[PDB]
């Protein structure tokens, strides 16, 4: 092959990544599954902020995919204590993951594991979702979804309670809580199970009504849970401005079809507010 | 130094595909199946369906190889 | 979406002589090589383009008795596959009983059609040794049939443009009263154009557009006007021009297309049974 093998970056769930000349390579069914959707969706997509697949190869049954090698990704960059996130960061991180998110979302594609280590960031301060080994198509009536996708601490409601047909809502609930967990440092809900995140997403947030949601008891697995009022989200984000908080409540909407879309978060005017988002050179590295 | 929003520039090569919003005003929602109550809960509405199979049939109907 | 595919970048082809081109190159270096390693055994395009129309036909008889049943998306993304492979590979370095089975497999594969490989191969109809067998060699050609295809997996198919296509109609052309008895018809006639080099040579929006034009005029109903109005091809009076021509090009396509024969299928089978004992 036309790369040398240069270190070791990883172990993944299905695949060993290395770093090569420079790029990333990622090592009776046949050819993995996983590596055949990163394949088959990032041949079709071509835009700054999402991973670009710049070779696949292989030999009888293995195969290795070679990415950009990316430098580090949003959850270094959250958990580095030693990083001070102004809100001029945040704004371009959320900035550069809601244009590749709206390019995604135009081309028909839900991400559905979007979480800070899944957004890779490169030397040049340019913001990549990566990781499409569980991104699919949405759009068409006759596909059927699995809702035990995303993480689960980033994981939606309705994926919670069990959608089986779900849009871009998935993943834009995964990007509010990558904005919490942006302006906490934390992990906004560190559940131990479903049932703990969903009971940690509506002490936080409020049991949704039928007024909020009003569809919510036709999900799979709704779990008739307690009226809890949730804490109010200047309570929580203390340092959030208005147009940031309500940025923060249009992602965190629970009913998903009035939850804000890519293109209408970025139409917010959280992102042409004072200050601007920060260039990508600028933006802090581990 | 600030952000203005700009939407996506693709040429699609074909004819202009009407916005997702305005698809239950003129009529094309009559057309497609309505989302069910689960599928709404989860988010999924007849106007996704709708618009990317308008989409698909307006895309590269003019383009040339 | 297809205006930024890899189908319409690198699948899409000028004319049916580049087609051509592509496919007798394939046959001189299989010559090539094969006397290169050490002639009536050997044949030429024409009879791998029969040989290829068979198999095609063969493909398409797999993936329509398949349990559980297929979606056309996934048929239509394994004959794309099957037709690129032998735009640029000859019948005789790779058999196209097995190429086929393999287009299907990394077809069903590729569009989230969720089959466990012992389900695809009892789908077979061979002994339970036979489709082990015809599993291993599936297996081993999978890469290779992706290498071929350059790893440009995602296909589009005319059936959603065929379907916005009906919607609009629905919608925005009232004089064309209940567009559904157009869609047997123009299955059929899409049916037809998938048996030519037309998904080679036009994007899926025009092979959509194509059938239910033609199912129209089988009807006597005349949709000029849908072009004209609805389209709003007025400015543009040469994009007018360009897509009746490039439908009266695919119409001709299908009138020029002769199906393969039984006896010459057989004689050309046995011949590549020769080629496939050797070399
Ligand atoms: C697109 C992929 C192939 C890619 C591109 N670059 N890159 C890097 N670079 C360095 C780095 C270090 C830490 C945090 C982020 C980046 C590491 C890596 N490790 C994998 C290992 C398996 C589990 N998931 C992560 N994958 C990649």
């Amino acid at each position: 092959k036309r790369y040398e093998k240069l270190d070791f970056l990883g172990e993944g769930q299905f695949a060993t990544v290395y770093k090569a000349r420079i790029v990333a390579i990622k090592k009776k069914d046949g050819i993995n599954r996983t590596a055949l959707r990163e394949i088959k969706l990032l041949q079709e997509l071509s835009h700054p902020n999402i991973i670009g697949l710049l070779d696949a190869f292989g030999h009888k049954s293995n195969i290795s995919l070679v990415f950009d090698f990316m430098e580090t990704d949003l959850e270094v960059i959250i958990k580095d204590n030693s990083l001070v996130l102004t809100p001029s960061h945040i704004k371009a991180y959320m900035l550069m993951t809601l244009q590749g998110l709206e390019y995604l979302h135009q081309h028909w594609i839900l991400h559905r594991d979007l979480k800070p280590n899944n957004l890779l960031l490169d030397e040049n301060g340019v913001l990549k979702l990566a990781d499409f080994g569980l991104a699919k198509s949405f759009g068409s009536p006759n596909r059927a979804y699995t809702h035990q996708v995303v993480t689960r601490w980033y994981r939606a409601p309705e994926l919670l309670f069990g959608a089986r047909m779900y849009g871009v809502g998935v993943d834009m609930w995964a990007v509010g809580c990558i904005l919490a967990e942006l302006l906490l440092r934390v992990p906004f809900l560190p559940g131990d199970s479903d049932l703990d995140q969903l009971t940690r997403i509506f002490e936080t947030l409020g049991t949704p009504t039928e007024e909020q949601w009003p569809d919510m008891c036709s999900l799979p697995d709704y779990v008739t849970f307690k009226s809890f009022p949730g804490i109010p989200l200047h309570h929580i984000f203390s340092a959030a401005g208005d147009d940031l908080l309500d940025l923060i409540q249009g992602l965190f909407l629970f009913n998903p079809c009035a939850r804000i879309t890519a293109t209408q978060a970025l139409k917010m005017k959280y992102f042409s507010n004072r200050p601007g988002p920060t260039p990508g050179c600028q933006l802090p590295r581990p | 130094a600030l952000y203005e929003y700009q939407p996506l520039q693709i040429e699609t090569y074909g004819p202009h595909v009407p916005e997702l919003e305005m698809l239950g005003r003129l009529g094309y929602l009559n057309h497609v199946r309505a989302a069910s109550p689960q599928d709404l809960a989860g988010g999924y509405t007849s106007s996704l369906a709708c618009h990317r199979a308008l989409q698909d049939a307006f895309s590269g109907l003019f383009w040339q190889p | 979406m297809y205006h930024n595919s890899s189908q319409k970048r690198h699948w899409t082809f000028s004319s049916e002589e580049q087609l051509a081109r592509l496919r007798a190159d394939a046959n001189r270096k299989f010559r090539c090589k094969a006397v290169a390693n050490g002639d009536p055994v050997f044949l030429e395009p024409h009879e791998e383009m029969t040989l290829c129309k068979y198999y095609e036909k063969r493909l398409l008889e797999f993936c329509s008795v398949f349990k559980p049943a297929m979606p056309r998306s996934v048929v239509g993304t394994a004959c794309m596959y099957f037709k690129r492979f032998y735009l640029n590979n000859s019948v005789m370095e790779y058999h196209p009983r097995i190429i086929m089975l393999t287009c299907a497999f990394l077809a069903c594969k590729v569009d989230e059609f969720n089959v466990s490989s012992p389900q695809f191969v009892g789908n077979l109809r061979e002994s339970p040794l036979g489709q082990e067998k015809a599993l291993e060699q599936i297996l081993e050609y999978e890469l290779l049939l992706i290498q071929q295809l350059n790893f440009h997996l995602i296909v589009h198919n005319p059936y959603r443009p065929f379907e916005g296509f009906l919607i609009d109609l629905k919608t925005r052309y009232p004089i064309l009263e209940n567009p559904e008895i157009l869609r047997k018809t123009a299955d059929d006639f899409l049916n037809r154009i998938a048996l030519t080099d037309a998904y080679l040579l036009y994007t899926p929006s025009q092979i959509a557009l194509t059938a239910i034009l033609s199912s129209a005029s089988r009807a006597g109903i005349t949709m000029e006007s849908y072009l004209s109005e609805s389209l709003m091809l007025k400015e543009n009076r040469t994009c007018l021009s360009q897509l009746l021509d490039i439908m009266k090009s695919m119409r001709n396509l299908v009138k020029k297309y002769e199906p393969p024969r039984s006896e010459e299928v057989a004689v050309l089978k046995q011949k590549l049974e020769r080629c496939h004992s050797a070399e």
